RNA sequence: UAGGGAAUAGUUUAACAAAACUCCUGACUCAUCCUCAGGAGAUGGAGGUUCAAUUCCUCCUUCCCUAACCA
RNA sequence: GCUACCUAAGAACAGCUAAAAGAGCACACCCGUCUAUGUAGCAAAAUAGUGGGAAGAUUUAUAGGUAGAGGCGACAAACCUACCGAGCCUGGUGAUAGCUGGUUGUCCAAGAUAGAAUCUUAGUUCAACUUUAAAUUUGCCCACAGAACCCUCUAAAUCCCCUU
RNA sequence: CCUGUUUACCAAAAACAUCACCUCUAGCAUCACCAGUAUUAGAGGCACCGCCUGCCCAGUGACACAUGUUUAACGGCCGCGGUACCCUAACCGUGCAAAGGUAGCAUAAUCACUUGUUCCUUAAAUAGGGACCUGUAUGAAUGGCUCCACGAGGGUUCAGCUGU
RNA sequence: AAUUUAUUAAUGCAAACAGUACCUAACAAACCCACAGGUCCUAAACUACCAAACCUGCAUUAAAAAUUUCGGUUGGGGCGACCUCGGAGCAGAACCCAACCUCCGAGCAGUACAUGCUAAGACUUCACCAGUCAAAGCGAACUACUAUACUCAAUUGAUCCAAU
């Protein structure tokens, strides 16, 4: 269709719970570190990007 | 990975080798695999050969190494000359080296540190217009533009940042390099490197230390644990056949 | 042998009944062709002496081609059956009934055979005074004849050699078989020099 | 005599395929019959003869359904008749 | 959908002293033509890095070449 | 046993010109150019006249060979037993057909149709309508009140809705 | 070219074959080729003879392999700007390409324009013959152009003949 | 055109089968040695050659083939155009409404990182599928943020299957 501007990445919890969520980021920006609610520990935790799922 | 080069690497691994004398008192060399290993025994035996085959008590021990200097990827690594003195440097003295420095205080530091040939434009022009031979060259960054004239003449032997031979601090190689010994490379690039290690009278421990230093020196080109860098090693004296040392313990 | 298996499951027929085969059960995939398998050796008991192994009653593992196409047809070997193993085992007791047979390894016999048909060229330097002694002689065996000789099992023509001439060095392989080799002592010429002088030119 | 799927993929064409054994002409000696026979054999037959420790044992031990040869069954009758008589 | 490679004078290319070339002057000719010169002529873009980047990295554009690529 | 081509061993070819002939004229013989007749005919390709060839790559009797995913072919997609874009017979076979045609006694009753999807618009499946049976409760007709600004037709009307 | 051959049953012809010419493949025997052996055999194109068959191997194919070779293999064989006033450039400049359609012939059995123009033929000619031709879609062995003889081929015509 | 190489041929590997087996490039510059040659300034490691065909198995490239298909809408078919989604007119006021009717757009982007969990009652593109809105509650945020299902019109794709 058109040149992909953003990409889909898997954000994995740093608490070791294994909970992951997918977010959209710009291809040309740095790897994301986000504070996101982790249901396993039931409180907001830091999440770090691990892998790119696909190009959006 | 050309078939010949890769297949030889497979073949050299295939060659059988064994530890210790076979049970037989008298046995044909053909009947059993390659043997003689321990660096201690090797030195002791090489001295035995010196007496049996009358020859100089002090001889150049020309270590040949089957160093897997290739097969990092399917693209092969290349040969460089990471020069380092052995723990007890052998008696070879080669002291023809040149420092390029013009209209700079480095000219003093160059000679103060034992430069054989120090000069600027006049030295550069001498290299281009007339033949001159040095073992290794160094240049400050300011002189690299002028030195570029000798790039073609030296056929890539001219100073390069890759070899740490371009820098305001000349003593990187200048100070140390005189005593240090060059680890040259094969023309056929079959991984065998004809590099003297020690004089024959040198004590086995010193020759053993001299051996290990080169092992790390040669792995410097590709010192990764990802790909094994060495297969075999033959320690030959000047007047003797090569012996297959057990280098596997000494590799890391 | 080609080994195949069916793509499609065959329904169970039950006890005492034949499977119901549809035409889809004729579709096969090649599991393995056993000709490409690594070859195994054939274990035979030798009857007559052969160059590879020359002891009657020796259990030898040979290539199936060699045993099938040479030894077994010509009577040189027999199958290592339980019965044949017993027959030859009884013989080896009778062989050793008087005393236990001394061990002489097959390798040692081969070195003896090689030593029977070889002559040692002991090139010696003109400049230096030399006397050829057991330790020196063992080294020459390694370089020229290729034999790794124990120094102690060494003999010589009475007095050890000291000048160029013709002599004999008698090596005992494993202490039992003594072979005396013709000894030709010449002026020392490095292998490099001789190959340039004669092998290259001649 | 069977069928195969091209590229071992069921969704591809189904093709006819015949697998034939590799045949070798070899000479064998029968102790009971004291005669040499030139017989076409497979490598499997040679292995089976080796495991039986000879042709005579192979012929006598092997049942009819495994020999799968009229010639083999005739050799068995010949050998058995000499042993019986 | 991927990969790789390429962007040096207006034209391209040397990765090499750098040029040719078009245009534009001149000189040489008794004059004209040929000719011989000079003159300006570039390191895709952008960003960073380094004292200094065609020469270390990165994304984008254009183009070329190759190929997988399941529902 | 037709026909295409081939094999074996046979037969026929007057007269004239030229005398050399895949030469000319012209019978037998082979072929079938043009016209008419005929068109359930004498004939599922004929008759009458007129024509091409007629010692040659000719015509022709006999026996044999090549068989359908094929043969044979001086290629006309020729010919291979009256119908060959690929024979005929039997069998699979009651092939399949969203396509056309057909569908057998008497009498009564209810009964005409918004749309969606689909290699789908010559068809189907779901809605809608329609039919039978069953359950229990509202259905239709409708009074006020109520349902938009932006914008040129300030439309006929509708929706909602007790009462009846 | 000629004799010949073809759609038995609507096409006998300009279609096919053919002498000639040319390309390709093969160094060999006991069933075809052949009881043969490169002056041979087989696979093809074109079509006697006469005068000729021009340029191109980039692409496809075939062959050969270090580049490469091969068109009587499949096929192809340009445009612009200016220069003697217009009708045109021998000539130069210029982009592009493997090469840029050479000889011959030409309103043709040759897209249309088209019943082209002119001469001959008729009282009158969209017919016929000879020329002119840029055919912008002619053209040289998928052959070009002449020329004997031949044709139940297609077209035109003198004279005669006749109920056309 | 998609699918395929069973078939035929060539090639390689394996399978099968015999054995015999080239270790080649000094040079003294100095010194030694009666010679012949040696000491110093490398005298290494390598290690190969290796059974022709037929037959069988597995691959690769060709040859010659086989199987099956060649969408729809359409003022007949073809050609052209079109095929899903949203806004406006036609369709003036609840909903709905067609033409190869008239117009304009979409195949994203941006900000969040509680775009967390859970659950009454409803809407629904005329079926289904899909799609839409939401109180309360849990957990958060919070006592400045038109804060609670983000702005935005469409900004999109079922099942099987694949990857994990
Ligand atoms: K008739
Ligand atoms: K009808
Ligand atoms: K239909
Ligand atoms: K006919
Ligand atoms: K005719
Ligand atoms: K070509
Ligand atoms: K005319
Ligand atoms: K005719
Ligand atoms: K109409
Ligand atoms: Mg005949
Ligand atoms: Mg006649
Ligand atoms: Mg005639
Ligand atoms: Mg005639
Ligand atoms: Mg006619
Ligand atoms: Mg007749
Ligand atoms: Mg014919
Ligand atoms: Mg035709
Ligand atoms: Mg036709
Ligand atoms: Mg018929
Ligand atoms: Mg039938
Ligand atoms: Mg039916
Ligand atoms: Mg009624
Ligand atoms: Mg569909
Ligand atoms: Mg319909
Ligand atoms: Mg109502
Ligand atoms: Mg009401
Ligand atoms: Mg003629
Ligand atoms: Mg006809
Ligand atoms: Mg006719
Ligand atoms: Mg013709
Ligand atoms: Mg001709
Ligand atoms: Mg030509
Ligand atoms: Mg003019
Ligand atoms: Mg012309
Ligand atoms: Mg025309
Ligand atoms: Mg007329
Ligand atoms: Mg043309
Ligand atoms: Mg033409
Ligand atoms: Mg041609
Ligand atoms: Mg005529
Ligand atoms: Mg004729
Ligand atoms: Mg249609
Ligand atoms: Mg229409
Ligand atoms: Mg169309
Ligand atoms: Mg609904
Ligand atoms: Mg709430």
């Amino acid at each position: 269709k058109s040149k992909s501007k953003n990409i889909l990445v898997r954000m994995v919890s740093e608490a070791g719970t294994g909970f992951c969520f997918n977010t959209k980021r710009n291809r040309l920006r740095e790897k994301l570190t986000l504070l996101h609610y982790d249901p396993v520990v039931k409180q907001r935790v830091l999440f770090v990007e691990k892998k790119k799922i696909r190009s959006l | 990975t050309p078939d010949e080069k890769k297949d030889e690497i497979e073949k050299i691994k295939a060659y059988p080798y064994m530890e210790g004398e076979p049970e037989d008192d008298v046995y044909l060399k053909r009947l059993y695999p390659r043997q003689i290993y321990e660096v201690e025994k090797a030195v002791h035996l090489l001295k035995k050969f010196q007496i049996l085959d009358f020859t100089s008590p002090k001889q150049s021990v020309y270590l040949d190494l089957t160093l897997d200097m290739a097969l990092g990827k399917k693209k092969n690594v290349e040969p460089f000359t990471s020069v380092l003195s052995l723990p007890y440097p052998f008696a070879s003295e080669i002291n023809k080296v040149a420092v390029f420095t013009e209209n700079a205080s480095e000219v003093k530091i160059a000679e103060e540190n034992g430069a054989a040939f120090a000069g600027g434009t006049s030295l550069i022009q001498k290299i281009w217009d007339d033949e001159i031979v040095a073992d290794f060259y160094v240049a400050v960054p300011e002189i690299m533009p002028e030195l570029n004239r000798l790039r073609k003449k030296l056929n890539k032997k001219y100073p390069k940042l890759s070899r740490n031979s371009i820098g305001r601090d000349i003593p990187k190689m200048l100070e140390l390099f005189k005593n240090g010994h060059e680890i040259k490379v094969d023309e056929e690039r079959e991984n065998f490197l004809q590099t003297k290690i020690a004089t024959l009278d040198m004590s086995s421990d010193q020759i053993a230390a001299n051996l290990q230093a080169v092992i790390n020196e040669v792995c410097r080109h590709r010192p990764l644990n990802l790909g094994p860098f060495v297969v075999r090693a033959f320690l030959r004296s000047s007047t003797s056949e090569g012996l297959l040392l057990k280098i596997d313990p000494l590799l890391p | 042998t080609v080994i195949v298996e069916r793509w499609w499951k065959v329904p169970l027929a039950g006890e005492g009944r034949k499977p119901r085969l549809h035409r889809r059960h004729r579709v096969y995939k090649l599991v393995e062709d056993t000709k490409h398998r690594p070859k195994e050796n054939l274990e035979l008991i030798l009857t007559q002496s052969v160059e590879n192994v020359g002891v009657r009653g020796d259990l030898v593992s040979v290539k199936k081609s060699l045993g099938r196409n040479r030894l077994l047809p010509q009577g040189l070997a027999v199958y290592a059956s339980p019965e044949n193993k017993k027959l030859f085992e009884e013989e080896k007791l009778l062989r050793q009934e008087g005393k236990l047979e001394k061990i002489q390894t097959k390798a040692g016999e081969a070195t003896v055979k090689f030593l029977k048909s070889c002559r040692l060229e002991v090139g010696m330097k003109n400049n230096v005074k030399w006397e050829l002694n057991p330790e020196i002689v063992a080294r020459h065996f390694f370089k020229n004849l290729g034999v790794v000789v124990a120094p102690h099992t060494l003999k010589l023509p009475e007095e050890p050699i000291t000048r160029w001439g013709e002599y004999w060095c008698e090596v005992t392989v494993n202490g039992l078989d003594t072979v005396r080799v013709p000894m030709s002592v010449v002026n020392f010429e490095k292998p490099k020099t001789k190959r340039y002088k004669y092998w290259l030119a001649q | 005599l069977g069928q195969i799927y091209a590229n071992n993929d069921k969704l591809s064409k189904r093709l006819k395929k015949v697998w034939k054994p590799q045949l070798f002409e070899r000479e064998f000696y029968s102790e009971i019959l004291d005669k040499k026979f030139t017989v076409t054999v497979t490598m499997r037959t040679l292995d089976l003869i080796d495991e039986a420790y000879g042709l005579d044992f192979y012929i006598l031990k092997t049942p009819k359904e495994d020999l799968c040869s009229k010639f083999g069954m005739d050799l068995k009758r010949g050998m058995l008749l000499r042993l019986a008589r």
